[PDB]
C-alpha cells in the first residue's frame, strides 16, 4: 500500500484503541479492513487471526504491525466476485425463476447460512428492494451489494 | 538502487512504485537496508 493510503489506515487504526497504547481488539480487524476497500470474510480473517472463539475474540489484541500485515495478507486477493458471479449468486432467491427475489427468504439465508447475520444485518441489506408482494429485482440487488 | 533504476529507467511496466517494489523484492533482508515507515503509498526507502 502507498504511504498515503496507509496514513489513512494509520488513523483508521489509531482511532480504534483501548488502554491508549497502539492496541486494537481482534474484533475490529475485519470491519476496519472492510472500510479500507476490502470485504474480508470472517472465515478469511479467522485464518489470519488464528481461530479465536467469542471470548478471546473479544479479548485478544492487535497492534499496528499485526494489523497492517493482516490487511495486506487478505488484500492481495484470490476469488472476489463480479456481476456475473453475483447475479447467479443472487438469482439465489428466485422462487420459480422469476428475475425477482424472495422477501422473507433473503432475510432467512442471511440468518441461516455460514456467516450468520443478525436480524439487524439481514434487514438492512434487504429492506425496500422488494415490491408489494415482496419480490426483489436481484439484477439490481447485485449491483447494490457490489458497489457501495 | 541505481542498477534496478537503470533497468527500471529503460522500462514501460515500471512505475516509481515498482521501483520501490523491485527494491523490496531484491534487497529486503540486507543488513544496511530498511523499508519505509509503512508509507508504501508514498513509496520511499530508509537505508544505512
Amino acid at each position: 500500500f502507498s504511504e498515503e493510503q496507509t496514513a489513512e489506515f494509520k488513523e483508521a487504526f489509531q482511532l480504534f484503541d483501548r488502554t491508549g497504547d497502539g492496541k486494537i481488539l481482534y474484533s475490529q480487524c475485519g470491519d476496519v479492513m472492510r472500510a479500507l476497500g476490502q470485504n474480508p470474510t470472517n472465515a478469511e480473517v479467522m485464518k489470519v487471526l488464528g481461530n479465536p472463539k467469542s471470548d478471546e475474540m473479544n479479548l485478544k489484541t492487535l497492534k499496528f504491525e499485526q494489523f497492517l500485515p493482516m490487511m495486506q495478507t487478505i488484500a492481495k486477493n484470490k476469488d472476489q466476485g463480479c456481476f456475473e458471479d453475483y447475479v447467479e449468486g443472487l438469482r439465489v432467491f428466485d422462487k420459480e425463476g422469476n428475475g425477482t427475489v424472495m422477501g422473507a427468504e433473503i432475510r432467512h439465508v442471511l440468518v441461516t447460512l455460514g456467516e450468520k447475520m443478525t436480524e439487524e444485518e439481514v434487514e438492512q441489506l434487504v429492506a425496500g428492494h422488494e415490491d408489494s408482494n415482496g419480490c426483489i429485482n436481484y439484477e439490481e440487488l447485485v449491483r447494490m451489494v457490489l458497489s457501495g | 538502487v541505481l542498477a534496478l533504476l537503470d533497468e527500471e529507467c529503460w522500462f514501460p511496466k515500471a512505475t516509481d512504485t515498482s521501483f520501490v517494489e523491485k527494491l523490496i523484492q531484491e534487497q529486503g533482508n540486507h543488513a544496511k537496508f530498511q523499508k519505509s515507515k509503512q508509507l508504501k503509498d508514498k513509496t520511499e526507502f530508509c537505508i544505512l
